[PDB]
């Protein structure tokens, strides 16, 4: 339950990785 | 619909994201081409399939981590995506690297959701993950043209390698 918060947190950095790249990848 | 018209990019979002989930599901490019959708839908769905599958690529550990968490069995499977959802958005970071993230995990769930024989859960699934997301992001969507931009940015490949 509250674990996910480990979970979750995951998620949003995975999301955070590919715009980082994807935008560097474009300029 | 709650806010205005928000609904017109959700019609395509539901049907290019159920599109990629019942591809993924089957592990072949069996999906028929979205005419609901339109040419948005095309061109989101080529994207879509490539993207997303490169956020599991590098990381899949992550998404076996979280499909071990979700309590993915019943109805309430749809509520313990948005619990994760909620969760997932709560730092604001809206990004569009991070939505197709969200489609990317969903999309894992629902591979294995397909051999479990659930697959009366992932046609709702990406509904609800496209229903959350354009009632709290209607404006973020307009803001990129909707699907238009998320496909003239990430219709690109690599450039730098891998």
């Amino acid at each position: 339950p509250a674990d996910l918060k480990d979970e979750c947190a995951q998620l949003r950095r995975i999301g955070d990785k590919v715009n980082l790249r994807q935008k560097l990848l474009n300029m | 619909g709650p806010l205005g018209s928000e609904d017109d990019l959700y019609r395509q979002s539901l049907e290019i994201i159920s599109r990629y989930l019942r591809e993924q599901a089957t592990g072949s490019k069996d999906s028929k081409p979205l005419g609901e959708a339109g040419a948005a839908g095309r061109r989101a769905l080529e994207t879509l399939r490539r993207v997303g599958d490169g956020v599991q690529r590098n990381h899949e550990t992550a998404f076996q981590g979280m499909l071990r968490k979700l309590d993915i069995k019943n109805e309430g499977d749809v509520k313990s995506f948005s619990r994760v959802m909620v969760h997932v958005f709560k730092d604001g970071v809206t990004n569009w690297g991070r939505i197709v993230t969200l489609i990317s995990f969903g999309a894992f769930v629902a591979k294995h959701l397909k051999s479990v024989n659930q697959e009366s859960f992932i046609e709702p699934l990406a509904e609800t993950i496209t229903d959350v997301l354009v009632r709290t992001k209607r404006d973020w969507l307009v803001k990129q043209r909707g699907w238009d931009g998320f496909v003239e940015f990430f219709h690109v490949q690599d450039l730098e390698g891998g």
